[PDB]
């Protein structure tokens, strides 16, 4: 059909009832008096209601009724298209089983009373399985079967009133019963569900696909990614919405222990889906049931395993009943994806993002009154990170606290809770925001959803550094033609000079979370100092890193940390120098050259560390991104000290001016240093006043939050006289011209 | 290429090939499409140029790759290379013989 969907607006005629059957129904096909136009539904549904039209007096283009469209569940516009459906049965005669709730709770016999209005007036034509309204329960029935040995579709007549199985159904059958705090804007990840979809259909619906195909063998899908989440009971709503299958319901499976039982009614389940169309049932307790080498080193777990790997190593591509994302334990998953299924394709799971949270709280506002003015935006923000059954979970709780605290302070609503009070008394955003920050996620910390060390913002400056992340972001993805009729990409590799603490950690870290990046914050001597031996085990070590977590930025800082200056050239160990010198040089001269592995060293001198490298030997292109001067040692100290307690006259260009020869880390020492100074001296201020105060009653007092109040000039004066300044003018200007002349 | 040949004057393999290759980033720095683009960045035009410009190498002119080389070391040290070739053929020929056929 049409590749743009619409929404279907009401009805033109004004009466709900009065659904008038539109002249394409009779025109384009044989509509008869007894027959109309048949809506087809959700998990093998179809409904069609005897009524009279008149295509030669009025071709109304109404819409859907409330109730067809409430019956049929027919989504808002959806293309109303007569394609293939291979999914429809047919019988002759049935059994019109009668409301098991409506017989309860009647006074007297319910069954005369339910006779007297089925005969006439009953509004339900002469088949099996009419829905009629009754008062109590609150509830709507629409049950699925999992697998039924016998076919849904006959005939029935309404003039025979048969007796029902006598089992009430308690359990709201217009909703689902797993999903419910993972409901995310497509449950989870549009394509992750709709992955799921394609696999359930056409191995089910289309075998001739997967004969042509010639994959027999394959089982089906058997995620993994999500595990532990409410995606372990995202089963729900979404088979829901997929409907099952019928015919091989499931072994008998009853002794309540099941030793070796339990596996072989497992690979019977698995066995007897491969020639049959059986449902997906999801298999309760799927970690419990099956350890897969998770919980004991015995033989359970990984008799549990092996049974795993046979089942998706022994099952066609019919049925594929096997638990997606939390299938087995996250530490150690059933080998049906280590077996055929899914050894070769991962899942397209979908991150969390405010976009679950907003379609989580959206989902809360339409099940209840969160708040008049509930900051859903608000919400999804603070809960950006953290989104599916942690997000909902946690918006419920804060509504639930809201809400009762709002009717607590309300009244004592111990005589007569008001209805009203309570809706009205709705979960404030306010209210709701703060019983979320009381409440938490699932997830341990909702900040760890990214990889971020430091803001873009918090390196400062940075112009030319992150000109050149952005220009490899761009020209790999940009003009990735240009770099290919131009060559090759540009080496990687910074020399950075000054103190340690430069922030090539930090700005590396801002670039990859501005880049959406987990870059592999390497450490100084873990490269080169190899402790492997030489420096080509870490480098081999951080190749695999790198392949398995490409583009895993590998930040080998500090170069001249990195070497660390071994030596020892005696014995074997100046062989062990050797050795670890040659492999640095060969990993600098060829490596794991994806996932942007770029080293940001530290130049102390041109041959602390790799004077080839330093040369132009081992990089043909020694590109350092620049960064913008700035007094970011200022800023961080002034960061600081509003985090802490000095203020009035801070004379900080005066003193910054002094030593001015920093790497961001280099003067914060100083303040660091000078601010553990003034409280120390606030503190045995306030030991002085105490002590004056004990002494006699009013003695003395405090002067104020601090004894130097104001920034301790004095104090960070005499801990820069009692340290020293970073480096000597004439080494700095030495060190500028040397950097210049390269 | 003639006159990059004749510029070279018999310089190192190894060299020829980091001049290339410093010559390849030198274009590839220079792209329209890494300086034209980015400096319109689709502000009033998509790019500086309303046509873009030609493959990188053209046209790294003879003056890039000339400051490529001046940057460039191509210093090989030719005595010891020379030494140990000799060195080497030397041997070789004390290893030869006639031709002693009958």
């Amino acid at each position: 059909n049409r590749p743009n969907r619409l929404i279907v607006d009401e009805a033109i005629n004004e009466d709900n009832s009065v659904v008038s059957l539109s002249q394409p129904k009779m025109d384009e096909l044989q509509l008869f008096r007894g027959d109309t136009v048949l809506l087809k539904g959700k998990k093998r549904r179809e409904a069609v209601c005897i009524v009279l039209s008149d295509d030669t007096c009025s071709d109304e283009k109404i819409r859907m009724n409330r109730v067809v469209r409430n019956n049929l569940r027919v989504r808002l516009g959806d293309v109303i298209s007569i394609q293939p459906c291979p999914d429809v049965k047919y019988g002759k005669r049935i059994h019109v089983l009668p409301i098991d709730d409506t017989v309860e709770g009647i006074t007297g016999n319910l069954f005369e009373v339910y006779l007297k209005p089925y005969f006439l007036e009953a509004y339900r034509p002469i088949r099996k399985g009419d829905i009629f309204l009754v008062r109590g329960g609150m509830r709507a029935v629409e049950f699925k079967v999992v697998e039924t040995d016998p076919s849904p579709y006959c005939i029935v007549a309404p003039d025979t009133v048969i007796h029902c199985e006598g089992e009430p159904i308690k359990r709201e059958d217009e909703e689902e019963s797993l999903n419910e705090v993972g409901y995310d804007d497509i449950g989870g990840c549009r394509k992750q569900l709709a992955q799921i979809k394609e696999m359930v259909e056409l191995p089910l619906r289309h075998p001739a696909l997967f004969k042509a195909i010639g994959v027999k063998p394959p089982r089906g899908i058997l995620l993994y990614g999500p595990p532990g989440t409410g995606k372990t009971l995202i089963a729900r709503a979404v088979a829901n919405e997929t409907g099952a299958f019928f015919f091989l319901i499931n072994g008998p499976e009853i002794m309540s222990k099941l030793a070796g039982e339990s596996e072989s009614n497992l690979r019977k389940a698995f066995e007897e889906a491969e020639k049959n169309a059986p449902a997906i049932i999801f298999i309760d307790e799927l970690d419990a049931i099956a350890p897969k080498r998770e919980k004991t080193h015995g033989e359970v777990e990984r008799r549990i395993v092996s049974q795993l790997l046979t089942l998706m190593d022994g099952l066609k591509q019919r049925a594929h009943v096997i638990v997606m994302a939390a299938t087995n334990r996250p530490n150690s998953i059933d080998p049906a994806l280590r077996r055929f299924g899914r050894f070769d394709r991962e899942v397209d799971i979908g991150i969390p993002d405010a976009t679950g949270r907003l379609e989580i709280l959206q989902i809360h506002t339409k099940n209840m009154k969160l708040a008049d003015d509930v900051d859903l935006e608000q919400v999804a923000n603070e809960t950006h990170g953290h989104v599916g059954a942690d997000l909902a979970a946690l918006c419920s709780e804060a509504a639930l606290q809201a809400i009762r605290k709002k009717m607590d302070l309300i009244d004592l609503e111990d005589e007569t809770i008001d209805a009203e009070v309570m809706n009205s008394l709705a979960v404030t955003m306010d209210d709701f925001r703060w019983a979320l920050s009381q409440s938490n996620p699932s997830a341990l910390r909702e900040t760890v959803v990214e990889v971020p060390q430091v803001t873009w913002e918090d390196i400062g400056g940075l112009e030319d550094v992150k000109r050149e992340l952005q220009e490899l972001v761009q020209y790999p993805v940009e003009h990735p033609d240009k770099f290919l009729k131009f060559g090759m990409t540009p080496s990687k590799g910074v020399l950075f000079y000054g103190p340690p603490g430069c922030g090539k950690t930090l700005l590396a870290k801002a670039i990859a979370n501005e880049c959406q990046a987990n870059f592999i914050s390497i450490k100084g001597p873990e490269l080169l100092t190899m402790w492997f031996g030489e420096s080509e085990a870490n480098v081999r070590e951080i190749f695999d890193k790198a392949r398995q977590a490409a583009p895993c930025v590998l930040f080998f800082d500090e170069l001249d940390s990195i070497a660390k200056a071994r030596g020892g050239n005696i014995g074997d160990g100046g062989g062990a120098a050797d050795r670890v010198i040659n492999q640095i040089l060969t990993e600098m001269d060829g490596m794991s050259t994806k996932k942007n592995v770029f080293i940001i060293g530290a130049t102390n001198r041109p041959d602390i560390i790799d004077p080839a490298i330093l040369r132009p030997g081992r990089l043909d292109q020694l590109i350092y991104i620049p960064l913008p001067d700035e007094k970011s040692r200022v800023a961080i100290l002034k960061a600081n000290l509003r985090k802490s307690p000095v203020a009035k006259d801070v004379d900080l260009e005066f003193l910054a001016k002094m030593t001015n020869g920093f790497s961001g880390a280099d003067l914060t020492e100083i303040c660091q240093r000078a601010c553990k100074l003034a409280i120390r001296e606030s503190i045995e201020s306030e030991i002085r006043r105490e002590r004056e105060r004990q002494t006699n009653p009013s003695a003395m007092e405090v002067e104020e939050d601090d004894p130097v109040p104001e920034i301790r000039r004095d104090h960070f004066e005499e801990a820069m006289r009692f340290a020293r300044r970073s480096v000597s003018d004439n080494d700095i200007r030495k060190y500028e011209m040397f950097a210049q002349t390269l | 290429l003639e006159f990059l040949a004749k510029m070279t004057n018999g310089f190192s393999g190894a060299d020829l090939t980091e001049i290339c290759q410093r010559a390849c980033k030198l274009a590839i720095r220079e792209s329209i499409e890494s300086e034209i683009r980015r400096e319109r960045e689709r502000q009033t035009n998509p790019s500086a140029m309303e046509v873009e410009e030609d493959d990188p190498v053209p046209e790294i002119r003879r003056d890039h790759f000339e400051e490529a080389m001046r940057f460039a070391r191509r210093s090989v040290s030719d005595n010891d290379i020379r030494k140990y070739e000799m060195f080497a053929q030397t041997l070789q020929q004390s290893r030869g013989f006639g031709s002693f056929r009958f």
